[PDB]
């Protein structure tokens, strides 16, 4: 199967908005829409049929298994086949009730933390071959939305529902310190690309940094409506923000301008960067996967799926996008280039 | 051999 | 910007043929969907109700009038005054059951030289009050399907029914030459871009090129179904040709390979190159109208219509286009660059 691109046209849909109040339409540049590392595709390679609303995706590094967070239930899968289509191992939460928020991998690929609907995150030694519960980290907050793992694997942050960001030592297992300050659910977060902010979005309807040494809190930005998504662009310089209303808002790190991208219809449920920070993806709860340039927000592609699009990643070779979903199901995509 | 009736009928 | 680029793709529909049989999807250079003279998007901004199928379609120099070939009559429409609704000449052509195929302009604007399914060409002063006809040129073919003008103005051809090209000195009504090949009607005709060639297509599923000062066919092309669209790039070496089989070739002058692309769904009823020659459109019973990049055609737009689109013009700036309808009217596009 190959594939060609084809120019389409909408009306005006990126917007920069300066440091005054003005807000113009972007003139894209001739490399807004095409150019090495920029999609022209996305193939959907396969469906992973979990059988509940897949509310978090993460995927190996190396590229090789995809993990879907489900109801009470972490599945694995192995992409390396197509094609395919069974999950390999499957990964049962202490009650079987509760949808988990978040999944994440420390480097090695053969640990994930799982967090969610419940007061506790769970640690998975997937050394293994087959998968062990290694710890219980408790908390006093009832649920988990959001995880990072910090660059040196030694540190989770923990985004509360109660606002709170509990820092977790891994290795022992321990509390070390909560950032406080959102005075409702922290739901996403992401570390700067120098490693050294901790950036975190509410349904306080603020982003906030932090610094992860001083320990609190350097930025406040307030919105409109509540913050469900972010990603720090790993190229550094961009924060993009995914919000209740449906705008996507690329917001420029430490400098006052921004643009604000209009292409869903109802809240901005994920988002996340390319690897090579060029381009990014936001999922809506009106079943689109849409593909922006980084940073002004060209449209790459987009993707209607079946149902609400709740979650996603990116493989670290920026070669596949996994999305979760509300039909109960994760599809796999290959990128096209 | 075409005419418009052929082309469009 | 107002509207916006928006990338989109496709199952491969572009492919590079070499001397052998074998067919390579092709991969686009930066510059094919964008660029300098490469257009964005297209507007719908008049519709002209003839009433009638608009078999021949063609734009004033300067644009202001617009000429649709329908049933006995070419109808003549001030767009430049955009409320009208009705034309604001009608030049009686032939009798009232036959269709218009072809009508041309002359270089300088004062004369057009209109044919159809009849005997008869007509020659009109365009020069005012009142459009008057000013000569007949009588074939003892059945039928003209296509009309193209010396670039010295000095000389109609004109594609007859039985496949033969009748050569025109306008200034004595005479017929001076007729090429004789075509086994069944000639369709379609175009000059190369040094006026030293001419080229035409046939429902005998040939390409035929001549030279024009000896009168000698020079070059045959056979094809697996009929012709009815074909131009010339005006900057040289390209030739694309419409098929009755949905195709699009362009043909590499003189040279075995070229390019078939694959984004109709019927016969390719009419084409037209740019001015600038790096884009043409093509018309299809399927009711679009397909904007390509020259050579390899990568697709830059597409606007499909209510119906068949029989004919089109570009007008000599580039920055209009007008479209026939099998719905009994014409469409008048602005090229948004």
């Amino acid at each position: 199967d190959y594939f060609q691109g084809a120019m389409g046209s909408k009306p005006a849909y990126s917007f920069h908005v300066t440091a005054d109040g003005q807000m113009q339409p972007v003139p894209f540049p001739p490399d807004a829409l095409i150019g090495p590392g920029i999609p022209r595709h996305a193939r959907q390679i396969n469906t992973l049929n979990h059988g509940e609303v897949v509310c978090a995706v993460t995927i190996s590094n190396p590229t090789r298994h995809v993990y879907t967070g489900g109801k009470g239930c972490v599945k694995v899968w192995d992409i390396s086949h197509p094609g395919n289509k069974s999950p390999v191992s499957q990964l049962d939460c202490l009650n079987r009730d509760n949808y988990i928020r978040s999944c994440k991998l420390l480097p090695d690929g053969c640990t994930l933390i799982v967090g969610g609907e419940a007061s506790t995150l769970s640690i998975w030694d997937l050394a293994a071959p087959t998968p062990r519960i290694k710890a219980e980290l408790t908390s006093s907050a009832p649920a988990c939305y959001a995880l990072a793992i910090s660059p040196d694997s030694k540190v989770c942050f923990s985004c509360c529902s109660d606002g709170n960001i509990a820092v977790w030592d891994l290795h022992n297992q321990t509390l070390v310190r909560q950032f406080q300050g959102h005075t409702d659910g922290a739901s996403c977060i992401d570390i700067s690309n120098d490693g050294t902010k901790l950036w975190t979005g509410g349904l306080d309807n603020t982003v906030r940094s932090w610094d992860l040494r001083e320990g609190r809190q350097l930025q406040q930005h307030d919105f409109t409506s509540q913050i469900f998504s972010l990603g720090y662009c790993p190229t550094g310089e961009w924060l993009a923000v995914g919000m209740e209303s449906s705008n996507v808002e690329v917001l420029h790190v430490n400098k006052p301008d921004k643009y604000q991208l209009h292409l869903h219809e109802s809240c901005v449920l994920s988002l996340k960067f390319a690897y090579c920070g060029k381009w990014f993806v936001s999922t809506g709860k009106d079943n689109l996967l849409n593909a922006w340039r980084t940073p002004y927000g060209a449209s790459i592609f987009q993707s209607k799926e079946s149902s609400s699009v709740l979650s996603c990643d990116i493989s670290v070779d920026d070669k596949y996008i996994v999305t979760g979903s509300g039909d109960k199901k994760a599809t796999v995509y290959e990128v096209i280039y | 051999m075409f005419s418009i009736d052929n082309i469009l009928a």
